[PDB]
RNA sequence: UGCUGUUGCUGUUAAAGGGUUCGUAGUUGAACUGUGGGCUGUGCAGGUUUGUGGUCGUUG
RNA sequence: UGCGACAAAUGCUUUCCCAUCUCGGUGUGGUUUAGU
């Protein structure tokens, strides 16, 4: 099926039905959507992952495309996102690129040979400035606890708030589900300043 | 030229103790400076501390209960031999009954008090009572 | 609290009070270290039988730095209010 | 400032936390590639070029928005400066003074900032040369 | 000095030519752009070199120092009295 | 008075004081103007502390002049700060 | 005899910072690649969910 | 020289050079359109 190509070729011979519904509804996008229709052709996702959030309606649909369309997701994210939204309802979908991570090495001289935008903490936070992408993380604490724990704060502009804080619950239970790290959020309207907002 | 981080930040909280400040800002920060905070806060001689990014070495924002009565780093960082704890025990400690000694083992940052018990020697990083 | 034995005993000749602003150990010969009791105040203006007492080291009656001290410590305590409410 | 003096300035800029370019931007990556390579050939240093794309296109920093540095973007284009842009400057200044100091050999002042500014390029010379940005037995002549 | 800054673009990037004779071929041809003497050239080649400038409607540079300085300023280690430039290079 | 203050959460009025790299996070103090050149009215964008001969494109017109510190646009001249 | 001081001295006035810079050997030298995850039992801290003398409109 | 199946950390279904010319989803109002 003509729709089966925004799919990766090993995907196209079983794909699953979030993969198929999705794939569907890019291929409708790059003809009937005009923004879409400029990059969509190009592009191609790996596969669909369901999360369910506790305690929360809806689900999110986190789709995985390859890294070397990251520019062209990033040109039409909002749009893409907003689209797909539209087309599945009770859902919210992320769109994630896959990053390989190389463990870390024990030895001094591997070390200085390994790709930074490889390491786990390069890719866990362009991870997360991926499902977040409208918005921009404006500063960055942690929060270490007389317990022990170590619990990290991700603050946005203000001005996004109105915008994304429905979906940070689902954001950072998706952070949890594919980093293992757990991250909270906050709002600054002047992160300039450092000022944190009370609501 | 700084020289030495973590001597600087002990330094800087050692000094805000003494004058009774109830929060003091270190500048710059370090892997070696947080594992000595977290020592010290697994004892309860700090309360919680904060770390702050800014895509630099970072600040630390650490909040002060008024248990810490000295923290001082001990440099260069000599080795220590499991049979060398009681001898820094009774150069740089008040007793023998409180204060620690921190080294840095190949099994992470740690009290020597944790250290003797896990049998393994070091370089020594500090203290704090 | 304090020093004890093996078998249990205290040991200790005194526990010292510690300033409620500065945890600092108050000692026997300082004379600049006060205590000051605040009545507690039930539903009516009248004042009840308790008192809330504080302990103010006498170094930080010296720098000046007791009035700021005892102005946190009763705020904290839920005696003072730190600022007026809305209009 | 501080090496060669007893100046203890602070003065310098200050890059922002956020550094994704502002939506307003909306001139492309390549666009600004060739506006940085025509104005190196043009024949700007990597300083100059910057300063004018920072107060014309608006464009705060090229790595933010092209990824590269544009010293990096010469290099691959090979505009980079044969000898570095700093140590260009230094040798430029050395130049001067001696010149100056042909004429005014009276100029004791200007004698005394001579010796800084080669003490200063025998250390850049000697960077320069362990970081393999100058060839061995690059030396500097009075 | 500007003249230093083009001159060391010219011999980066563009095509040049170094020496009285030399220059005067290319004005003799439509090639020159600018011609850059110093100030240490005899006065009668200085005049034949600005006639030929003149006749050929190419721009003239008067450069302050001597032709040890515009040859130093080249990245010559020898002496230049009469520069040309063929090519710009971008420069100007 | 009796708000005392956090290191970590500093007050507005006290921050807003400090030097850009006394911040708790530094940052720029400088921003970008969309500059209307006052005989084509076409828009230009300026840096506020330009130093280097800002001309509009067009009419070549000096827009701004440089200063010790912010640039001086030239008289009747239409600005307005853009975000970020 | 901490009057040779690595542990562990002193250098404004007691003996002792070089008149000032530069500077090789030598010594020293800024951050960063990095919280493993669920499951169960067991003892702790606070984001909200039914119920249960104060402020607050007039049950709130 | 072809051929089949995969990938790919950076879009060739590109880039450059010539030439012809109100509807859904979401929250209790923001969001990609599309009519003004
Ligand atoms: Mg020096
Ligand atoms: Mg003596
Ligand atoms: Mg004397
Ligand atoms: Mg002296
Ligand atoms: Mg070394
Ligand atoms: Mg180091």
């Amino acid at each position: 099926q003509p729709h089966l190509r925004k799919l990766r070729k090993l995907k196209r011979g079983k794909p699953s039905d979030l993969e198929e519904s999705v794939a569907k509804a890019l291929f409708e996008l790059e003809a009937s959507h005009k923004t879409l229709r400029q990059e969509l052709p190009r592009f191609h996702v790996n596969t669909v992952r369901e999360v369910k959030v506790p305690r929360s309606k809806k689900t999110v649909l986190v789709v995985f495309y390859p890294l070397r369309f990251l520019m062209l997701v990033r040109k039409v994210q909002r749009a893409l996102t907003s689209e797909l939204e539209k087309r599945h309802p009770g859902c919210l979908v992320m769109l994630v690129a896959q990053r390989q991570i190389t463990k870390r090495p024990t030895d001094v001289y591997k070390l200085q040979k390994v790709q930074r935008s490889k390491t786990s903490t390069a890719v866990f936070e362009n991870i997360l400035n991926d499902m977040i992408y409208p918005s921009d993380v404006v500063g960055r604490r942690w929060r270490c606890r007389t317990d022990g724990s170590k619990l990290m704060k991700v603050f946005l502009d203000a001005r996004d708030r109105k915008r994304i804080e429905s979906r940070l619950r689902a954001v950072a239970y998706v952070y949890k589900q594919l980093t293992h790290r757990r991250v909270s959020f906050g709002f600054m309207w002047n992160p300039k300043l450092q000022q944190v907002s009370t609501r | 030229t700084m020289m030495s981080v973590l001597a600087n930040a002990l330094r800087t909280i050692a000094s805000a103790e003494r004058r009774g400040k109830r929060q003091v800002l270190i500048r710059p920060s370090s892997k070696v400076v947080v594992k000595f905070l977290q020592v010290m806060q697994k004892h309860g001689y700090i309360g919680e501390f904060e770390i702050i990014d800014d895509h630099r070495a970072g600040k630390i924002v650490v909040n002060l209960n008024g248990r810490l009565n000295k923290c001082g780093a001990i440099c260069p960082r000599f080795d220590c031999a499991t049979t060398d704890y009681e001898k820094w025990m009774k150069n740089i400690l008040p007793s023998r009954q409180f204060g620690f000694v921190v080294l840095t083992t190949s099994l992470g940052i740690m009290d020597h008090e944790e250290a003797r018990s896990r049998n393994t020697g070091g370089k020594v990083l500090g203290f704090f009572y | 609290i304090g020093m004890f034995n093996e078998e249990g005993e205290n040991v200790d000749l005194y526990i010292p009070r510690k300033c409620h602003a500065t945890t600092t150990l108050i000692e026997a010969h300082d004379h600049a270290a006060v205590q000051i009791s605040i009545a507690n105040v039930g539903p009516n203006g009248v004042i009840n039988g308790t008192t809330t007492t504080l302990c103010i080291a006498g170094y930080l009656r010296s720098q000046g730095e007791s009035d700021h001290a005892i102005n946190h410590i009763t705020i904290d305590r839920g005696i003072m209010r730190i600022k007026t409410g809305k209009p | 400032v501080r090496m060669h003096g007893n100046g203890r300035g602070k003065a310098s800029s200050a890059l922002p936390y956020r550094r994704t370019p502002p939506a307003w931007l909306k001139i492309a990556s390549r666009n600004v590639v060739k506006m940085v390579c025509k104005s190196s050939r043009k024949g700007m240093m990597p300083s100059q070029i910057g300063m004018e794309l920072r107060d014309s296109m608006g464009i705060a920093q090229v790595k933010n928005v092209t990824g590269r540095k544009i010293l990096r973007i010469l290099k691959h284009n090979g505009l980079a400066p044969e000898i570095p842009e700093d140590l260009y400057f230094l040798v430029k200044r050395a130049t001067q003074m001696r010149k100056h100091l042909e004429r005014h050999t009276t100029d004791r002042d200007t004698k005394y900032r001579l010796i800084l500014v080669e003490s200063r390029i025998h250390r850049l010379a000697r960077y320069y040369k362990r970081v393999k940005q100058l060839p061995p037995t690059w030396k500097y002549e009075s | 000095d500007t003249i230093n800054a083009k001159l060391q673009l010219v011999m980066k990037s563009g095509k040049y030519v170094l020496g009285t004779q030399q220059a005067l071929t290319t004005l003799r041809q439509g090639r020159s752009k600018l011609v850059v003497i110093a100030n240490n050239c005899p006065p009668i080649r200085r005049a034949e070199v600005e006639y030929y400038c003149t006749l050929s409607k190419t721009p003239i540079h008067h450069y302050s120092g001597n032709n040890l300085d515009l040859g130093t300023a080249c990245g010559k280690h020898f002496r230049t009295c009469v520069l040309s430039v063929t090519n710009v290079g971008d420069s100007d | 008075g009796f708000f005392d203050a956090d290191l970590s959460y500093p007050t507005v009025r006290t921050e807003r004081m400090k030097h850009k790299r006394r911040r708790l996070v530094q940052g720029p103090n400088s921003y970008f103007m969309d500059v209307s050149c006052p005989r084509c009215r076409q828009v230009t964008v300026v840096y506020s502390h330009a130093t280097t001969s800002v001309e509009c494109k067009g009419c070549s017109k000096k827009l701004c002049r440089p200063t010790g510190g912010k640039a001086l646009l030239v008289e009747g001249c239409g600005y307005r700060r853009k975000p970020d």
